[PDB]
């Protein structure tokens, strides 16, 4: 009839109570203490809070808090004092623990959340998720959280209803009991689904443009793709985008093309152009590619593996585009070894440097000339300087997307833990839900009931482990 | 998708107008945007794109004379143009393209219906 029942399992001699008594107010102690000291640490660290994405962090703590203060509390009052609590305070007591477990898996469900935009539409990751907007989300869980576990107190206990209500829980009923786990596991086994999509299609998409998936060599590949098309040896070029007047410059290409026809050096320059669109500019690339036979359009679908396999056979990449906005063309060329002879505009004027590659004028096919005969003189040479350069420019440029599949593993990790230390408790919820239960089943419920202040206890071990950022702030302090 | 355009009508020369693109997307809805213009009888020409920031271009005949902004919480897009001459009595269309991170060659292209803007000198 009362919170905080140690006076059942009768085994504890006086020798081990006041042993077993010292070790709780310890734990809950330290749980208090490493709670705060996350807490303060953020909030004392301009880094951490303007990051959305460390938010659900507090949150997390926040919860573990609600979970450590109220046990210490409702374990002074039974040992310490001898307050018979009343049908408000246990309500209290059991709704603050509901609403700190609530919370947990909703701080979860948010930071999935965050992860699958952050991850999977990184474009549009920093316009959606935004602060205020994860502010609000937040607040919204923590107070239907709260709600949820304050329902019986404003009319929802068994003796209310006159009806039948549980065991193990004096003044619980079994409706409200049964809805709360029904929700709670729902959400649990949803967080676990969307985690796990995460991690799984990101392993596949996140390093998909390395030359570790390409077979033989340089000149090997090169040779088999340009006898593909029917051609021989020679310094190769590619294009790859959309056919339309503009966007890309396709007709710059096609002009410098034009410009280079009648030239010299003609016959130690292949060029391949891959794209689709307006009939007109199709017409003339066709044209071109009937005028020389060793010009090749394509204007077909092609697979993302072929580009992967074009890229690391050419030789270079021609992006003579008007707007670039991100560049992810010279990303995934420069990534296989493919050295770019590209327009300074938009995005593409932050990431090659001047020894990544060759920079040109917007719409100019003359300077597109010169660069290219430029590059063909430099092709004499040998360029395997130029493709180490390129290799480690563009590595470097997903370097956020490895730090953010390292967070969204550490979040798995802070998932299972969770459900590691609160599953066997929801499940004796379960066994009270389907049948009745003897008193040892009482007794291991008031056994692994510890869990939750073991949760709360591992948490901030797990945040120092992982996250450097913290460490560092953590570090900063002294 | 859908969108829609307001802002067109006649301007006299010389004076300033606003026009208005909003679209109903489900996750960001476009992560590009454009102005296209088609005069009468003639194709369609870039004159305006734009995805966040500084990351605006404009045409070299329509340079220093327009400017685009987009706002995020109502995701639409605001086109400023001043000092109009009469060669710019169009149809424009409001473009907005979504583009894959994974394959640079992928992108979906969806319009608007345009509206009719022209610009005339008669006092
Ligand atoms: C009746 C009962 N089980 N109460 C006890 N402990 S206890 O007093 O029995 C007890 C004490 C100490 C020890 C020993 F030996 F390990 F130290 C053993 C038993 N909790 C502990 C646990 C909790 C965790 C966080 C905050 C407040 C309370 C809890 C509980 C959890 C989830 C729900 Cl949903 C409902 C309730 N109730």
């Amino acid at each position: 009839e009362n919170f905080m029942d140690i006076e059942c399992f009768m085994v504890l001699n006086p020798s081990q109570q006041l042993a077993i008594a010292v070790l709780s107010l310890t734990l809950g102690t330290f749980t208090v203490l490493e709670n705060l000291l996350v807490l303060c640490v953020i909030l004392h660290s301009r880094s951490l809070r303007c990051r959305p994405s460390y938010h659900f962090i507090g949150s997390l703590a926040v919860a573990d808090l609600l979970g450590s203060v109220i046990f210490v509390y409702s374990f002074i009052d039974f040992h310490v004092f001898h307050r018979k609590d009343s049908r408000n305070v246990f309500l209290f007591k059991l709704g603050g623990v509901t609403a700190s477990f609530t919370a947990k898996v909703g701080s979860l469900f948010l930071a999935a959340i965050d992860r699958y935009i952050s991850i999977h539409r990184p474009l549009a990751y920093k316009r959606i998720v935004t602060r205020p907007k994860a502010v609000v989300a937040f607040c919204l869980m923590w107070t239907i959280a709260i709600v949820i576990a304050v329902l019986p107190l404003l009319g929802w206990n068994c003796e209310k209803l006159q009806s039948v209500c549980s065991d193990i829980f004096p003044h619980i009923d079994k409706t409200y009991l049964m809805f709360w786990i029904g929700v709670v596991s729902v959400l649990l086994l949803f967080i676990v689904y969307a985690y796990m999509y995460i991690l799984w299609k990101a392993g596949i998409d996140c390093s998909f443009w390395n030359e570790s998936y390409l077979t033989g060599s340089r000149d090997e590949r090169k040779k088999s793709l340009l006898s593909k098309f029917g051609m021989d040896e020679g310094v190769t070029f590619m294009f790859i985008g959309r056919f339309d007047r503009g966007q890309k410059g396709v007709d710059v290409l096609l002009k410098a093309i034009e410009i280079l026809s009648s030239k010299k050096e003609f016959q130690e320059m292949r060029f391949i152009i891959i794209g689709k669109g307006d009939p007109e500019l199709e017409g003339w690339a066709r044209s071109l590619e009937e005028k020389h036979g060793n010009v090749k359009v394509i204007t077909e679908m092609l697979s993302r593996e072929f580009v992967r396999e074009l890229y690391g056979s050419v030789d270079f990449v021609i992006i003579p585009s008007y707007f670039e906005p991100f560049g992810l063309v010279a990303l995934e060329a420069m990534c296989l070894g493919a050295i770019p002879i590209a327009s300074a505009v938009g995005g593409l004027r932050d990431i090659i440097t001047n020894e990544t590659g060759i920079l040109v004028k917007a719409g100019d096919p003359g300077e597109l000339a010169n660069a290219i005969l430029k590059a063909l003189e430099l092709s004499r040479s040998d360029l395997s300087k130029f493709r180490e350069n390129c290799k480690k420019r563009a590595m470097s440029f997903s370097d956020q997307a490895r730090m953010d599949i390292e967070l969204a593993k550490t979040l798995v990790l802070i998932l299972v833990v969770l459900i590691i230390c609160w599953g066997p408790l929801l499940a004796i919820m379960v066994y009270d839900v389907f049948g009745k239960m003897n008193k040892l089943i009482k007794t291991v419920f008031a056994f692994c009931s510890m869990l939750c202040l073991l949760n709360s206890t591992v948490n901030p071990i797990i945040y120092a482990l992982r996250s450097k950022d913290l460490r560092h702030a953590f570090r900063s302090m002294f | 998708v859908q969108l829609q355009e307001s802002g067109g009508g006649l301007v006299q020369a010389g004076g300033s107008l606003r026009l208005s693109c909003a679209a109903s997307g489900t996750i960001f809805g476009p992560d590009v945007m454009g102005w296209y213009r088609q005069a009468p009888g003639k194709e369609r020409e870039l004159v305006a794109g734009i995805s966040n920031g500084a990351n605006t271009y404009y045409a070299d005949s329509v340079k220093g004379r327009f400017t685009i902004s987009r706002d995020n919480a109502k995701n639409t897009v605001y086109l400023q143009m001043n000092s109009l001459k009469p060669e710019d009595t169009a149809v424009y269309y409001c473009a907005a393209e979504v583009l894959d991170y994974t394959f640079a060659y992928l992108y979906h292209a969806y319009w608007g219906q345009g509206t009719q803007v022209t610009v005339s000198s008669h006092h």
